[PDB]
């Protein structure tokens, strides 16, 4: 009830040994009242790393998108060695969304690394289970034999009426993920542990399907964008092996389902001037002229019989002199071109100084057209080249025309494919013009360049008209245990890709949310523009390029930081060699680098001084020493993980404050939230995500089960809590409900259409639905569109959430009237109470807690000691936690080494790994999340609590309590003990 | 936008007149030409004598036989008259309403790629 | 009532007897997935013969129902063996036991 | 409870050998964060195994060599006695020599 105190463990272990003589009764009582629960103390066991590999394919569904709905791929297993290093060889195949499925090595929810089906963004199948949201549903496949070393998994996805289906060795798997989220780009993905070999069969030249695709399902190999080639890559990698060493990688650049839609500028509503008519005639003439030249150049014969089969030119006259449909076919060229031109800020010239008259007509007798003439009015330009503004205008117009035509095809019902077929309404150029390959770009822009250069020959006026916050920069800093407070240190940073990869030194308390140099906890240099960064940005040095290495050095004796580039010291604007000076030693300094999107940098701290280039040029004679010169093990780093994880509200938060008001009488013990700086400076209005620290856990067995009636209250299985929304706070901004421990969405302007949901429809071989259970990571009322919300009134809206831990329902009520939300969950689900609020008032929300008639308060659910206590209370464990966007995460010392390569045109791409790798994972029981045991090197509170837990274990098994020792062998096993022995970090 | 349907099939001896009616309901954007293509069983689809708005005549590679193809623009309907018949003429005929006319492509690639297809109809010859 | 679902197929005919030593490697789990034993980390399978009651009697029933070389699950309900009251400090009272087992080298 | 005694028997030898070789060269990243945290648990484990009698003849000879190569020659270069140690390591080593 009072939280994790390291002194209560001291009390417990002092309760065990009486001045050299142990008391068996107390030792057994501790081991029977604390250990069996596995809920208070931190559990730990060894697990394997899980790595996921995807093809370079992204398919998505959107309104008016240029991509097909049906896709189908497969993976064949070649060799699996199960139970290498005493753990089941994880192997799952499925789809995954491009926004949300970003598994990182180590950590993860529950136990072990996260693979396909570990969260609601991905949906997997390991052979006999359908994995989704870290919950396995046993599927009734005809084989039910896992993924054997000889096995085939064919996976298909129909994005319209969303469904994902699997087929093992041709047998239909009796289970389908349905009605999932379409907000993103699905990609094929295989998650695996060490010791597997599989071949990715995408179809076509990239492998051959051993089973036919279902009717209407296109092969996945033809979804490759024309700008790229097929390749196997990790999902989201912050590290990649290189020649000199590991290369840190920033956040990847990813597309979106709205990027495959064309959105051209409407030009039919654009009015036309008489200038359009005046210029359009001669522009159409010149179009005919350049074309006649091409007709002469091509086999196209000069035959006025108008027969395309005999390659005959229809017009065959210098003046266009055509029938009406041909004439307007020539003129609407210029008509639509000038409409798109004037839709922008561009005007139209009127033959300034008779420039068209000045420009002459140079006829060439060699290109004589038998019918048109010796030369069909060549209209040679007067060496008027295309202005760069004009060329950008051409590409702009080319993009517009391509988008218009693609929109037409899409409205007709066309889809993009790498191969082209006409009957199935498929095109290889239907992708938007930004995603187009350069050749078709040239083919589209050639005629437009000719038109623009003709207009420039005439007198014409020339005038022109991933990336989310906390997901754009990856911060790699040295571990907090390597802080330097004295001496001369030097470390290098190679810039493999030019851009924003700010490099320098930083304080140990570098906040990962704030960018480097925007605060006082960083001293960095941004070589994208050369600008140094400390509490602002100032000009310095010079911009870098590819291959440039920055040898950042610090002098604690001289209180300076100096940046050198390629062996020469970078000087400031004033000419001072030192970039920063008078730098207080303070707590210490750490090497740090913040890489941007699609950015690659090689951070060489100096473990190999021979590998430290330019160190002899700068640093060796100056007295500077390589960072970690004599260190044997490599320096561990901490990347700024972007996973949104709930953490407690700081007591000194500059804007939000949590007040712990006492229950008193006619009021329940409640946690009220207030906005300190509301209606003043720094009055930010952002979507705040809040939850209570303790979860309520549904019963494992789902049985049918004024004055407070004692027998009803003794047999009560339901629990109640409520949230008060004050008069100032708009009810359209509060979202009252529950969240699973797998909620990691920090998107602003949250709405119930942005929740993660999936219905795992399990069925029978005949087709009858076995079950249609639903899975979601959060269950809230639609407070934004609440009938209770529907006019600003002084009343306060109280929303109660009656949850039956036995039945499984979570019925909501608003102001006594029962709401029509009846979310029903599966057994053994933990559900933290939560509200998401957009602050519109100083008094925003209040977690009232408490109880009603014949209902427990929520404290009875959270706390087992107060299970039968009907008095509402707020023990110090209960607190309000706000969602953090990013947090520090330890980079694993060794990563799973995966080799991906194509064997041939028949076999195709193959993924292989054979190097076993294990980590010890510390698992928080209430939050259902685990991290490295090595990660406790900076989390000192968890370090101390776990150390005193180990001390309690030793004290309770001490003095020959062999029964307790046997009991403790389950919590701490031989493999864990030996790995902790051999673990140097 | 422009939905066009081709109808008219029959079986009779060589020399039987055949009226093939293709109706294009929609905008006049695709009125520029009414192309016709025949898919013979096991043979590359090949081109028919095509008319552009105003009934411009242009004989094609498979123009063998009497291709009396005409069309009205009031309801955008094109009728092809196969007066002659040959055993090799047995094929599925498809009509397309497209804004590119016959052998007339000065436009860009997208404007050359505007094309609307149709159902088509199998025609057999005794 | 031990529920059995096969995971890795095997021979399917050589079910153990009274008198045959089942060499078994197993990872014991609680009903909530809380691991409470495993012979894999001890790297010796715990070599029990059916009929001496060295095991959970549900473990005996499941091992008898299995064959040599085939993974199965054993859903040992608390009423079976020490499910009702397990070695204090390992198994909570009245807890279903999931036993992910496979037979090897049946003698 | 039983644990593979031969496994611990070779593991203590190997681990304390690496500890001695890493302490012989001056490194700024000792295992655990300090020399005392690097050596005290391993010396305690080796002493417990020695008094329990798990170590064999050649293993005892290896421990003796790693304590001091020169005086304890059976017939690393820097012995475990010569190099500077903190008081906890000194106490555990006195218990080891006892």
């Amino acid at each position: 009830k009072h939280g994790r105190n390291h002194k209560v463990l001291d009390v417990l272990c002092s309760l065990c040994v009486c001045n050299g003589v142990a008391v068996r009764s107390n030792q057994d009582l501790i081991t029977e009242n604390l250990l069996p629960g596995r809920e208070l103390l931190l559990q730990t066991n060894l697990i394997n790393y899980v790595t996921s590999i995807r093809p370079n394919i992204f398919v998505g569904r959107a309104e008016g998108s240029t991509q097909y709905g049906k896709w189908y791929f497969e993976v064949m297993v070649d060799e699996v060695v199960p139970f290498l290093t005493a753990q089941a060889t994880h192997l799952r195949v499925g789809w995954a969304l491009t926004e949300g499925y970003s598994p990182y090595p180590g950590g993860g929810e529950g136990w072990g690394g996260n693979g396909v089906g570990d969260d609601l963004y991905s949906y997997g199948f390991d052979g006999l289970h359908l994995w989704t949201g870290h919950v396995a549903r046993p599927v009734t496949s005809p084989g039910q034999h896992l993924l054997a070393p000889e096995d085939v998994v064919s996976c298909c996805l129909d994005l319209s009426v969303p469904s994902i289906s699997f087929r093992i060795n041709g047998c239909p798997v009796q289970g389908v993920f349905e009605a999932f989220n379409l907000d993103g780009l699905f990609f094929p993905v295989v998650s695996f542990s060490a010791g597997v070999k599989v071949r990715f069969l995408l179809g076509g030249r990239h492998g051959e399907f051993k089973f036919l695709p279902p009717p209407g399902y296109a092969p996945c190999h033809e979804a490759v964008l024309p700008r790229e080639r097929l390749r196997l890559e990790p999902i989201k990698e912050y590290r990649r092996e290189g020649p000199r060493g590991p290369h840190l990688v920033g956040p990847s650049r990813c597309l979106s389902h709205t990027d495959f839609v064309p959105c051209p500028v409407d030009t039919v509503q654009i009015v036309l001037p008489p200038h359009l008519e005046r210029i359009r005639e001669k522009l159409a003439e010149n179009i005919h002229e350049l074309w006649a030249l091409t007709r002469i150049e091509q086999g196209w014969t000069y035959g006025p019989v108008r027969d395309d089969n005999k390659r005959l030119h229809p017009c065959l006259v210098n003046f266009h002199s055509l029938p009406e449909p041909e004439r307007n076919y020539n003129l609407q060229m210029s008509g639509e071109t000038l409409k798109t031109l004037l839709a922008l800020g561009c005007h139209v010239g009127m033959a300034d100084e008779k420039a068209e008259d000045n420009l002459k007509k140079t006829k060439l007798p060699k290109t004589y057209m038998m019918s048109n003439g010796y030369k069909p009015a060549p209209l040679d330009l007067s060496h008027v080249r295309l202005t760069p503004a004009q060329t950008t205008l051409v590409d702009r117009l080319a993009e517009n025309g391509h988008n218009v035509w693609a929109r037409d095809r899409v409205a007709q019902g066309w889809s993009y494919s790498a191969v082209q077929d006409i009957p199935a309404r498929r095109n290889p150029r239907l992708v938007p013009y930004r995603l187009l390959d350069e050749a078709t770009k040239r083919s589209n822009r050639d005629s437009l360049c000719q038109a623009v250069r003709t207009l420039l020959g005439y007198g014409y006026n020339i005038e022109p008209p991933n990336q989310s916050r906390w997901d754009r920069v990856r911060i790699f800093r040295a571990e907090k245990s390597y802080t330097v407070q004295s001496g001369r240190w030097y470390f290098e940073f190679e810039a493999v890709t030019t851009g924003e990869m700010r490099v320098g030194w930083a304080r140990p308390e570098l906040r990962p949310d704030v960018e480097l140099g925007a605060d006082e906890l960083a001293y960095v240099f941004n070589g994208h523009r050369g600008q140094r960064w400390h509490l602002g940005s100032e000009p310095f040095g010079r911009p870098w390029q590819s291959g440039d290495v920055v040898g950042c050095m610090i002098d604690l004796t001289e209180n300076t930081i100096i940046f050198t580039l390629n062996g020469e010291v970078l000087m400031s604007d004033s000419g001072s060699e030192t970039a920063f000076r008078e730098i207080e030693i303070g707590d210490g300094f750490l090497p740090v680098c913040s890489l941007g999107p699609g950015q690659v940098g090689h951070l060489n701290l100096g473990q190999d001084v021979s590998s430290l280039r330019f160190f002899a040029i700068c640093g060796l004679q100056e007295g500077f020493e390589p960072f970690a010169i004599n260190m044997q093990r490599p320096v561990t780093t901490w990347f700024s993980k972007s996973l949104p994880q709930f953490e407690p509200v700081p007591p000194e938060h500059p804007h939000y404050e949590v007040a712990r008001m006492d229950g008193t009488v006619d009021t329940p013990p409640c946690l009220r939230l207030a906005h300190r700086t509301w209606g003043s400076q720094n009055s930010l209005v952002e979507m705040l995500f809040l939850r209570l620290s303790l979860p309520v856990q549904f019963h494992q067995h789902f049985r049918c089960t004024n004055r407070d009636d004692p027998e009803i209250i003794l047999n009560t299985t339901t629990y109640y809590y409520s949230v008060r929304v004050f008069a100032g706070q708009e009810p359209s901004c509060v979202w009252v409900g529950w969240v699973t421990p797998d909620y990691h969405q920090h998107d602003m302007n949250f709405d119930l259409s942005k929740v993660r949901a999936v219905t795992v429809t399990m069925g029978d071989e005949q087709g009858n639905v076995h079950s249609s259970l639903k899975c979601s990571n959060c269950y809230m009322v639609w407070g934004g569109d609440f009938v209770s919300p529907g006019r600003i009134s002084h009343t306060d809206l109280v929303i109660g959430c009656l949850v039956d831990l036995a039945t499984g329902l979570m019925t909501f009520t608003a102001n006594g009237k029962e709401s029509n939300t009846f979310f029903q969950v599966e057994p053994n689900t933990k559900l933290f109470p939560a509200v998401f609020v957009l602050p519109t008032h100083q008094n925003v929300i209040q977690f009232e807690l408490g109880k009603q008639k014949n209902i427990m308060p929520l404290s009875a659910a959270m706390f087992l000691s107060e299970r039968k206590n009907p008095a509402p209370q707020c023990p110090p464990r209960l607190e309000v936690q706000m969602l953090m966007p990013v947090s520090w995460s330890r980079m694993p010392n060794h990563f799973l080494q995966v080799e991906t390569r194509r064997a041939g045109e028949r076999l195709g791409w193959a993924v292989q790994c054979q190097d076993p790798l294990t980590m010890m994972a510390l698992h928080i029981p209430e939050e259902n999340r685990c991290m490295d045991i090595l990660e406790l090197s900076e989390r000192l509170d968890l370090q101390r609590f776990h150390s005193h837990t180990l001390r309690l274990y030793r004290a309770v098994c001490a003095l020959g309590n062999n029964r307790v020792a046997h009991a403790l062998c389950s919590h701490v096993d031989q493999a864990q003990l030996l790995h902790a022995l051999e673990d140097a970090h | 936008q422009v939905q066009l349907q081709e109808s008219g099939g029959g079986l009779m001896q060589a020399g039987g007149s055949l009226r093939l009616s293709c109706t294009a309901s929609g905008s006049i954007f695709s009125i520029n030409s009414m192309g016709w293509y025949r898919q013979a069983p096991g043979k590359q689809r090949e081109l028919v004598a095509t008319i552009t708005s105003g009934n411009s005549i242009n004989y094609a590679d498979s123009v063998k036989g009497r291709f009396t193809i005409s069309r009205d623009n009031a309801k955008n309907t094109v009728y092809l008259q196969m007066n002659s018949l040959k055993p090799e003429d047995t094929a599925v005929y498809y009509c397309n309403a497209d804004r590119v006319p016959n052998g007339y492509n000065p436009w860009g690639t997208p404007n050359d790629e505007y094309d609307y297809w149709g159902q088509g109809t199998q025609v057999t010859v005794s | 009532g031990v529920e059995i679902e096969t995971i890795s197929p095997g021979d399917g005919r050589t079910f153990p007897k009274k008198g045959q030593t089942c060499v078994v490697h197993y990872t014991g789990m609680l009903q909530n997935g809380k691991k409470f034993d495993s012979s894999r980390d001890r790297n010796k399978p715990f070599k029990f013969r059916i009929g001496k009651q060295e095991v959970i009697k549900g473990f005996e029933e499941g091992a008898a129902q299995m064959s040599l070389g085939q993974r199965a699950k054993l859903t040992c309900t608390p009423d079976v063996a020490y499910g009702a009251t397990g070695h204090p400090g390992v198994i909570p009272p009245n807890a279903t036991l999931i036993f992910d087992v496979e037979l090897l080298n049946l003698e | 409870p039983a644990i593979p005694l031969e496994a611990l028997r070779d593991k203590a030898l190997r681990m304390l050998g690496e500890a001695v070789r890493d302490g012989g060269q001056h490194a700024r990243d000792p295992v655990g964060g300090s020399v005392e945290f690097q050596f005290v648990p391993v010396l305690k484990l080796v002493s417990t195994l020695l008094v329990m009698g798990i170590f064999g003849d050649e293993d005892v000879k290896q421990i003796l060599k790693m304590i001091e190569p020169e005086v304890f020659t059976e017939e690393l270069e820097e012995g475990l006695l010569q190099m500077k140690l903190p008081e906890s390591v000194k106490l555990q080593m006195c218990n080891l020599l006892e």
